[PDB]
């Protein structure tokens, strides 16, 4: 099909943009002492 | 392989007699002619004008022949251009102008001779080597 | 004490976080200015006629280039080593045209980095140390001097300067190579001894200490946080270290002294890397690389090659086939 | 330097990182076929 | 009466001679002398380029351009035969000289044009019954444009007519219809135009000096695109004598 | 589709064979020997003091099989191309308009 | 001398094959040797005027002695290899020769820069000496210790 | 060498240029610590000629790292602090360096080279003004391989006529 | 896009070389 | 419709034969007494309808003359090629060794 | 130009992916006690 190229990169990014943001709070909240 | 006698046996006039070189000959030939020569006439071409090379078919083409030792001593002491009709010994060096071209001056008749055998055995050695230039080298 | 004496205070103080000195002062602007107007064109300047035979080189990315392709191209052969400013040019798209930020980066570059060199030996001074790291560091300016002054004076014209590019630089090589010989060139060759044994003493060196750590920490732990910024003790065991190296050789193969081995591990690179760079500097007056072309006959008179001629057949296609509309006589002079 | 007294650590409880990938997951499951359009 | 070290560097070699606002006389012919042109020059100030419209329909102008080639574009030292016509009309038939100058500009917007800037085997004529050469006096003509790089030229893949590829090698299997205007170079050959007005005469020396106008086409690439139309503005000046 | 096997001949009618590409050239000349190897046709780079050229020497393809069977070219344009693919070994007709193809080659699972 | 006319033949580039104009405008020689207008020489000067080469004077005055010095001088060029094979890299062995310029150029060259190394190293040491830590860095007094943080 | 820059254009591959950036690296990392580490000597003797001044068994450092990490940090920006991590660097740039080089070399086994850039090839197909310095290197490749194959490769018994050997103007 | 990429990915080089430099953990003596 | 004229002229007696009209001035060189006085009479005075007509060259002496007719079979006469004779590609055509 | 079409892709996630896993270990250590 003749679709938009940017779709993919545009799909990309916005999945591992703001994923990674919650990624590396999570994992710095864990690594917070206990 | 070796620079048999009959290597060295080359045409000394139109008439098509032959002349035997000796090894000695051959080799002071050489040394004559990277002395005298080999600056504008390397390897058998000419790099102040490529068109005219020293190949034997060459000289056989020019006038008058110049595919033998007298045609070319003869050349050595009053070059022309290649069919004959100018003497440029002004230009190229030669007996008649060894006044402004001082590496002819203390040629001799042995000497030119024995250039001549250089010019007319080489390409009997090195073949299309010999006036061919860089695609050959 | 009044405003200059404050002034100097400043510029030579030992605690600014870089230091900036008197070197410096000329070494800023100049570096700065050849560092953006090199980030600009090699972004976005139109195509250079390099060769002044009308024939303009793209070089910008914005022109079609990647980051491989891509360089800033040397000035117009028609400029040769005349100084081409900015003021000297009609219009910004003349001075483009002919490849003048070339000369604007080439220039403000070696001056900013001569200025380098100075502000190492100005600071080693400042700090109280000795003084001869500026002189290690004049092996790499050097060559860059070589191929971007010298040899440009030797052959008439900064067209024949290395090219702002990486595909340029490798240009540069290959022509070099057909006009040259550099690889048959005894002082190339100490030049590829100084960098292939700087990798290898680099290695060696690294590995040795490495291998000479004293344990100072656990296994689940960086063996480099064994060692503490500014302690007085030596944190590896150079005996052991020598022990080791003597057997894998020869005892006297080693060195025991710390002070004549980092001396060695200057001097090696140093001095081959300087040798490089006079082989540039003096390839740029035609002295070149050996020369074996035809040099084995056989009794006949045959020639017999050799690899020198292989390499010679080689150089022969680089020869014939470079700047393949410039010449219109049958040598190649310059 | 004197250290800022403003300084606060920052959060994230493993429930909110699951919602949030849910959230950006199922936006982008949404919004693709538009993207590629 | 400058010398070579008095001029070299300063641009004044790429510019012609110049006549006094004294040289307002005549110069007279005599249909019975044989006459030359010794010395013929022109000075381009101005290069003008048409600009190619969009609709194909609308007023084409010539819009100003940057010369990016530098002081190199001048003609001169062209020497020719000045002959009498049956009615009195003068006929310049150029023989030789420096008659061309590949010539760079740039347009608004970066595109530059490349032109073969010449009066190639000129043959230009005045009006009838030029007794006298006058301030009122002009020539026009035609002279040929040769491409602009002549057969050998390699393209940059190495691509020629008189030499190299004749076909795009870095891509071997690719259809070569679509490559064909690039692969196969040709050769142009056209006409341009050229208008001499003479504006000063010295009748003593027979030195005359104006301004002309010229037009032609650009630089084609060998065929790889259509070239431009160009107009040529500048001064000339040019030396007669009787031969 | 195959296109058939091509066989080149001089003017005298003598078979030619296109010298073929090894594996190590990018780019290759387009030279043509006789059965003994001896240099009877190519295409020349220099034209000044060409002496094998195509238009000189007449060559000529026919070919055998393939969808070009019974079809002999005579005109020099043509007769370059086939021998331009010639020096790729058999010659056949592709698509290259499905994928867009770039016309450069590509290594097979075997290479990677 | 073969009959062509040099002010008119037009280079495979556009550039003219044997003259063209220097960016000031001279009449000078094609070729990559557009590079060298800058040269001058006793034998080339008779074919300059004001302009710069003249074509006049390349038609009618060139004598016999200009060409066998052009000759010679193309033929002398300074370009050589290492073992005095004279010409381009590419040449064969036949000529002994390697210009007096290439090797009085590159020898200074050479000679030059390792005596810009020595007045660094000189100039340097000299001023570690006379402040006193030519020999190294006092372990009782090291000066950096008693000099703030960068950071 | 040659071969492999007119047969494989080994010169763009990105594997050799780590292999350059890790041999250079190396060397340059040679020389810089060898030279701050000479220039960043304590006193320990009376000697102008500063080598005595050193015993293999003792336990101190024999040069300044603070001073030295000071002024890298001042010159260039940033420095070494730990010495360990200084060493270990030493033995990881030239090595992998060699490594990656290695790498290249093995895809060059197969042709598999990084030769060409596609899209400038379809770009100066179509265009015969554009020219960069990546095309005027395929040319002196092309040179490379028509004028040294014959020689170079003799069981090919290639005949080359003159005619069919690309060359530029004049030479 | 390309000339942004290569563009973007040189600027981020840029702003590593500030923080590297500026923002780098202080060598501290022990 | 987009024709090499060079290589077409090959297909021609241009590539058999010297050719008045076009051939560069060192094929003269092929054959006895022709290079350079009479290649450059002939360059001059070209082009030429036919071959014979090369006999005709104003100022040729007797001998000349004897020599060119002793030369003919190796002429040839084709329509003059531009591509072949600007740039004054006659008399170097960028070609040495 | 003609590039190749997952070249910008490539290149980001070239990017992205490895520096994001650095970033993330880099943050939780620094929001590790001491
Ligand atoms: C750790 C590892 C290090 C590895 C890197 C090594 C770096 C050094 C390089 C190795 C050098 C070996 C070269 C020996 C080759 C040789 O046999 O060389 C032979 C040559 C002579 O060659 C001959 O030269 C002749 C020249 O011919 C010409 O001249 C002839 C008559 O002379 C004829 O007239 C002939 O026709 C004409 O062509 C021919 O070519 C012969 O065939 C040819 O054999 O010797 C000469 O050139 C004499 C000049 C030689 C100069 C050498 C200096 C280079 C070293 C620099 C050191 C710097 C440090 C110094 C301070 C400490
Ligand atoms: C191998 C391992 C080496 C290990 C390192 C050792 C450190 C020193 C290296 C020296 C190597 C030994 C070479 C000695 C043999 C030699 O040289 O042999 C060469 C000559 C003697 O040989 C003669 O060399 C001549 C060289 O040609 C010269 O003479 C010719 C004929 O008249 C021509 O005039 C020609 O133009 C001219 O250059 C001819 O070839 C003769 O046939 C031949 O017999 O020695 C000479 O000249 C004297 C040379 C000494 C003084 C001149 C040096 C000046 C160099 C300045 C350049 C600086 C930049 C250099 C970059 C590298
Ligand atoms: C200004 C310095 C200089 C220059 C330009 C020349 C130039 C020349 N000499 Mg002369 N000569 C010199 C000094 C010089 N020489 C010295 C010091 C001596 C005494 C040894 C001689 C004795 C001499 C003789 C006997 C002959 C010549 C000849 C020649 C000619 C051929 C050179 C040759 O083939 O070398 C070959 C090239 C080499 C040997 C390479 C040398 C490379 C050196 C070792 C590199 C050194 C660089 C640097 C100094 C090292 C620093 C070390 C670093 C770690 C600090 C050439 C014109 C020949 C000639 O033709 O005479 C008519 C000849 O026969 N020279
Ligand atoms: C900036 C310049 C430059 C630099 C620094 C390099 C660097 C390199 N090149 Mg490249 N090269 C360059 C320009 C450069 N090149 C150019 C312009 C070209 C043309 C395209 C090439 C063509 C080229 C080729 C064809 C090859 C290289 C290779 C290499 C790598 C070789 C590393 C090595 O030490 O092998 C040295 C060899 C070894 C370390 C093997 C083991 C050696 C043992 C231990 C030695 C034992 C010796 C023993 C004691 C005997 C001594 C005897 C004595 C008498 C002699 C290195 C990364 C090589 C490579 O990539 O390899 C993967 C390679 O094959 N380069
Ligand atoms: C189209 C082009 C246009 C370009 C225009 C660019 C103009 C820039 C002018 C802006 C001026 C402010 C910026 C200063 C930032 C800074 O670095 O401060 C850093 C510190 C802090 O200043 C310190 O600051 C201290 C006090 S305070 O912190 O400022 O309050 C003070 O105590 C101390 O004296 C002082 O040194 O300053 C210093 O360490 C000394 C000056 C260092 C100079 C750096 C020069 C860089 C040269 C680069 C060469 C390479 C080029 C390419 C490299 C990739
Ligand atoms: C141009 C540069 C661009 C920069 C990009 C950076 C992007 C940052 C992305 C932000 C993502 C925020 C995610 C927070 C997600 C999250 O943290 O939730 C949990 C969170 C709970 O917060 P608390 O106050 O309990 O605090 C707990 C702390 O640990 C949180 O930090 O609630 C909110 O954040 C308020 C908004 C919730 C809204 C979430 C609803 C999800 C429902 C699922 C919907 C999809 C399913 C639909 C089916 C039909
Ligand atoms: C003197 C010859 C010049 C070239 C070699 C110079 C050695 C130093 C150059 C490297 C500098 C690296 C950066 C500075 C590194 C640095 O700071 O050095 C420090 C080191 C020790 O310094 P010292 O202060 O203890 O001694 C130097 C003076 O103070 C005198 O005591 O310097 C030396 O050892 C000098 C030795 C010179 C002895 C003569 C050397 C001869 C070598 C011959 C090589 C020929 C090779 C030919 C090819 C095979
Ligand atoms: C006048 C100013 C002149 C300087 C201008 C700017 C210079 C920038 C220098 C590099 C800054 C970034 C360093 C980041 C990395 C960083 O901060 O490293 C910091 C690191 C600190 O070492 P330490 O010994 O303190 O670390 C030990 C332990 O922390 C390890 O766990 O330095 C090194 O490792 C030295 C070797 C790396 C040398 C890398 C040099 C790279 C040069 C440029 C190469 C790419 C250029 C791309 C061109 C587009
Ligand atoms: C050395 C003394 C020397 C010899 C011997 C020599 C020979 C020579 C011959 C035989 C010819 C004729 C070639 C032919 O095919 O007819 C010839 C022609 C030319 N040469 Fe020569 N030559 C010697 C020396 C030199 C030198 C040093 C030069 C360079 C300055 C030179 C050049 C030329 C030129 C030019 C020609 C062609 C001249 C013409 O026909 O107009 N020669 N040479
Ligand atoms: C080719 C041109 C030849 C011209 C003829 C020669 C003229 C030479 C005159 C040199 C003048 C140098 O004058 C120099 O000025 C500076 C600044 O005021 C002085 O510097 C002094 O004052 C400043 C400011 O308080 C202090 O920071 C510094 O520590 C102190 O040395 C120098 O000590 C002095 O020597
Ligand atoms: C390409 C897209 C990528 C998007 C990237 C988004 C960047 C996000 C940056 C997050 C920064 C986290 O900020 C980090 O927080 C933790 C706590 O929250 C701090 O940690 C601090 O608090 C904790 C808890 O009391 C202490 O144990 C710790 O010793 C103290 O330093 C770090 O000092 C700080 O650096
Ligand atoms: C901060 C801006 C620096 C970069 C400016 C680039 C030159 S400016 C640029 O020039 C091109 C060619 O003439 C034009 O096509 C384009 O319209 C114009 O914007
Ligand atoms: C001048 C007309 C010659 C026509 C025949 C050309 C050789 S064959 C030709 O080769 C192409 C690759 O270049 C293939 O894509 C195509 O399928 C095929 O028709
Ligand atoms: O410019 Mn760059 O390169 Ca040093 O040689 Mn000549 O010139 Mn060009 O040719 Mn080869
Ligand atoms: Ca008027
Ligand atoms: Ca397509
Ligand atoms: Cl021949
Ligand atoms: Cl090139
Ligand atoms: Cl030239
Ligand atoms: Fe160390």
């Amino acid at each position: 099909m003749e679709v938009n190229q940017l779709g993919l990169i545009a799909t990309a990014l916005f999945v591992l943009v703001p994923s990674v943001f919650l990624i590396i709070l999570y994992v710095q909240t864990e690594s917070q002492q206990k | 392989a070796e620079l048999t006698p009959e290597v060295l046996t080359v045409p000394l006039n139109s008439e098509g007699k032959t002349i035997t070189l000796t090894e000695k000959q051959y080799l002071e030939g050489k040394r004559l002619f990277q002395y005298a020569c080999a600056s504008c006439h390397v390897g058998g071409i000419t790099k102040t004008n490529p068109s005219l090379d020293l190949r034997t078919e060459t000289l056989a083409l020019a006038t008058p022949p110049r595919d033998n030792i007298e045609g070319l001593v003869d050349y050595m002491k009053n070059p022309t251009t290649y069919d004959g009709e100018q003497e440029i010994a002004e230009v190229h060096p030669s007996l008649r102008s060894a006044d402004i071209f001082p590496k002819m001056r203390n040629l001799t008749e042995k000497d030119l001779v024995a250039i001549a055998g250089h010019i007319l055995v080489e390409p009997k050695i090195l073949g299309d080597k010999w006036g061919g230039g860089k695609v050959y080298y | 004490a009044n405003l200059w004496e404050r002034f100097c205070n400043w510029v030579t103080s030992t605690d600014n976080r870089l230091y900036v000195g008197w070197f410096g002062v000329i070494m800023i602007p100049t570096l700065l200015a050849a560092t953006i107007c090199f980030v600009i064109a090699f972004i976005a300047a139109p195509p250079v006629d390099i060769d002044g035979i009308r024939e303009p080189v793209s070089g910008s990315l914005l022109y079609g280039n990647n980051i491989i392709t891509g360089a800033v191209v040397p000035s117009s052969n028609a400029i040769g080593l005349h100084f081409y400013p900015i003021w000297e040019a009609a219009s910004l798209d003349e001075w483009l045209y002919n490849g003048g930020p070339y000369q604007l980066i080439i220039f403000h570059f070696l001056l900013g980095a001569s200025c380098y060199m100075g502000r190492q030996w100005e600071l080693s001074y400042r700090l109280g140390m000795r003084p001869w790291i500026c002189v290690a560091y004049s092996a790499p300016l050097a060559s860059a001097f070589a191929v971007f002054l010298i040899y440009p004076i030797g052959q008439g014209s900064f067209s024949d300067g290395m090219p702002l590019g990486i595909s340029g630089t490798f240009n540069f090589m290959i022509v070099f190579q057909a006009e040259h010989n550099i690889l048959m060139h005894p002082f190339h060759q100490l030049g590829v001894a100084g960098v292939f044994g700087g990798a290898l003493f680099c290695a060696m060196h690294g590995s040795l200490v490495t291998s000479s750590l004293i344990r100072e920490t656990t296994e689940t732990e960086s063996a480099n946080y064994g060692y503490k910024f500014g302690q007085e003790e030596e944190t590896y065991n150079i005996v052991a270290a020598h022990g080791y190296f003597g057997r894998l050789i020869f005892q006297y193969a080693s060195f025991n002294n710390s002070r004549s081995l980092h001396f060695f591990l200057a001097a090696w690179p140093v001095v081959g890397v300087w040798f490089a760079a006079l082989g540039i500097s003096t390839m740029a007056f035609n002295l070149n690389g050996f020369n074996f072309n035809h040099s084995v006959i056989d009794a006949k008179g045959n020639v017999i090659n050799t690899w020198a001629d292989i390499i010679n057949r080689a150089n022969l296609g680089m020869e014939v086939m470079h700047e393949r509309n410039a010449h219109n006589f049958p040598l190649d002079l310059a | 330097m004197e250290p800022n007294p403003n300084r606060q650590p920052v959060e994230l409880n493993r429930t909110s990182l699951y919602l949030g990938l849910l959230l950006i997951l199922v936006l982008a499951l949404l919004f693709s076929s538009y993207f590629f359009n | 009466t400058l010398t070579y070290d008095d001029i070299v560097g300063t641009g004044l070699a790429n510019k012609c001679p110049t006549l006094d606002d004294t040289a307002r006389g005549a110069y007279p012919i005599d249909s019975s002398q044989t006459y030359r042109i010794a010395r013929l020059c022109l000075q381009p100030t101005t290069f003008l380029v048409k600009e190619e419209p969009k609709n194909k329909r609308q007023e084409a102008e010539f819009v100003p351009t940057k010369l990016v080639t530098r002081e190199t574009t001048s003609l001169d030292q062209i020497q020719g035969e000045l002959k009498v016509n049956s009615d009195g009309s003068l006929t310049f038939v150029e023989e030789d000289g420096i008659d061309f100058q590949p010539v760079t500009v740039q347009m608004a917007g970066g595109e530059r044009i490349p032109l073969l800037f010449t009066v190639k085997n000129l043959v230009a004529s005045t009006q009838p019954n030029v007794t006298s050469i006058t301030t009122s006096t002009d020539f026009k003509g035609e002279f040929n444009v040769p491409s602009y790089r002549t057969a050998n030229f390699l393209d940059p893949k190495g691509r020629g007519l008189a030499s190299g590829y004749d076909s795009a090698i870095a891509l071997p299997q690719a259809k070569e219809e679509e490559l064909a205007r690039a692969n196969v170079k040709r050769f142009s050959l056209t006409k341009g135009q050229i208008s001499l007005n003479v504006a000063k005469v010295d009748g003593r020396t027979g030195e005359i000096a104006g301004t002309f106008e010229s037009e032609q086409l650009s630089d084609d690439d060998m065929g790889a695109h259509e070239p431009h139309e160009v107009k040529i503005q500048g001064v000339f000046y040019a030396s007669i004598e009787p031969a | 589709a195959w296109k058939g096997h091509a066989v080149f001949r001089n003017k005298e009618g003598e078979e030619l064979f296109v010298r073929r590409m090894p594996a190590f050239f990018e780019s290759f000349p387009v030279i043509l020997t006789d059965k003994n190897g001896v240099v009877k046709a190519d295409i020349p780079f220099r034209r000044a003091e060409s002496k094998y050229s195509f238009e000189q020497q007449g060559v000529t393809v026919s070919f055998y099989g393939g969808e070009l069977n019974g079809q002999t070219f005579t005109d020099p344009p043509t007769v370059k191309s086939y021998a331009r693919k010639a020096i790729f070994g058999e010659i056949f007709e592709f698509d290259t308009e499905t994928l867009n193809s770039d016309g450069i080659f590509r290594t097979s699972p075997r290479g990677w | 001398k073969l009959g062509a006319n040099v002010g008119s033949a037009q280079g495979p580039t556009g550039l003219g094959k044997y003259l063209m104009r220097s960016p000031t405008g001279e009449i000078i020689f094609g070729g990559e040797t557009m590079r060298f207008w800058d040269f001058r020489g006793p034998w080339l000067e008779p074919l300059r005027g004001p302009n710069g080469l003249d074509l006049n004077k390349i038609k009618n005055d060139i004598q016999p002695w200009q060409e066998r010095r052009a000759a010679e001088y193309m033929t002398h060029a300074p370009l050589g290899s290492l073992n005095s094979v004279g010409g381009v890299a590419t040449e064969i062995n036949s000529v002994n020769f390697v210009s007096p310029r290439s090797w009085l150029a590159t020898s200074h060259f050479v000679l030059a820069f390792f005596f810009l190394v020595g007045h660094l190293w000189h100039a340097g040491r000299a001023r570690a000496a006379a402040a006193g830590f030519e020999k190294g860095i006092d372990r009782e007094s090291e000066p950096v210790l008693s000099m703030p943080s960068l950071d | 060498l040659l071969f492999f820059q007119g047969f494989h254009n080994w010169t763009l591959n990105p594997f050799h240029m780590m292999g350059v950036a890790g041999v250079l690296g190396g060397a340059l990392l040679c020389a810089i610590h060898g030279a701050t580490v000479e220039n960043t000597l304590f006193q320990d003797g009376e000697g102008a000629s500063t080598f005595r001044a050193f015993n293999p068994t003792q336990a101190e450092e024999t040069y300044s790292m603070v001073t030295a990490n000071r002024f890298w940090s001042q010159i260039f920006g940033i420095a070494f602090s730990n010495k360990r991590w200084l060493h270990f660097f030493m033995l990881f740039v030239p090595v992998t360096g060699l490594w990656m080089s290695a790498i290249g070399v093995v895809g060059l086994a197969l042709n598999l080279r990084s030769y060409d850039f596609i899209s400038q090839e379809i770009r100066a197909a179509e265009d015969p003004e554009f020219e960069t310095f990546y095309t005027k290197n395929l040319l002196l490749n092309e040179g490379i391989r028509a004028w040294m194959a014959p020689q170079d490769q003799p069981h090919e018994n290639f005949v080359f006529p003159e005619e069919v050997l690309p060359r530029g103007n004049a030479l | 896009m390309e000339t942004i990429t290569y563009v973007f990915i040189f600027a981020c080089i840029i702003a590593l070389f500030f923080f590297a430099i500026f923002f780098r953990e202080p060598p501290r003596i022990t | 419709e987009l024709v090499n004229v060079v290589d077409e002229k090959l297909g021609t007696a241009y590539g058999e034969k010297i050719d008045l009209n076009n051939t560069n001035i060192a094929a003269f060189i092929q054959y006895r007494g022709l290079y350079p006085t009479l290649a450059k009479l002939i360059v001059k005075n070209a082009p030429y309808e036919s071959v014979e007509d090369v006999l005709n060259i104003p100022g040729l002496t007797e001998r000349q003359k004897q020599i060119l007719r002793e030369n003919l079979e190796h002429f040839t006469v084709t329509e003059v090629e531009t591509a072949l004779v600007e740039g004054g590609d006659r008399y170097n055509n960028g070609l040495y060794k």
